[PDB]
């Protein structure tokens, strides 16, 4: 996993 | 799309992506930092898609999803709570323990009322 | 109850370890 949006 | 303060009933929708095709095979889950508390599963997905566990704070209230074919995790977030505060993350179920500086960036969640 | 030190999944005595290491920690 690296990015994680929102 | 500003930043992750909202109020108690919204809704919100996190992903969480990687290059190439890191997450198949491997169920995932998504991860919160509380200020307090160490980890906390809040919801996971197994490798095919066909089970789901859920926190039992949030269930009825968030849906996670994962689309292997984008290499990508979802977590539909509805109903807010001031409880749900915290830095979110995603990761591999066999990696839930590793330190925080191994996973990825995690995003701030921040509600109200 | 039971945490998992992996996940950190919450299991019952109505599904043993073992159970939660093969349906979340191999392949599906
Ligand atoms: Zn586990």
């Amino acid at each position: 996993q690296v990015q994680l949006v929102k | 799309s500003g930043g992750g303060l909202v109020q108690a009933g919204d809704s919100l929708r996190l992903s969480c992506a990687a290059s190439g095709s890191t997450f198949s095979g491997y169920a995932m889950g998504w991860y919160r930092q509380a200020p307090g508390k160490e980890r906390e599963l809040v919801a996971a997905i197994t490798s095919s898609g066909a089970s789901t566990y859920y926190a039992d704070s949030v269930r009825g209230r968030f849906t996670i999803s994962r689309d292997d074919a984008k290499n990508t995790v979802y977590l539909q977030m509805n109903s807010l709570k001031p409880e749900d505060t915290a830095v979110y993350y995603c990761a591999a179920l066999d990696e839930g323990y590793l330190d925080y500086d191994s996973w990825g960036q995690g995003t701030q969640v921040t509600v109200s009322s | 109850v039971y945490k998992c030190e992996i996940c950190k999944m919450p299991f019952s005595v109505y599904s043993t370890l073992e159970k939660h290491m093969k349906k979340w920690h191999s392949d599906r």
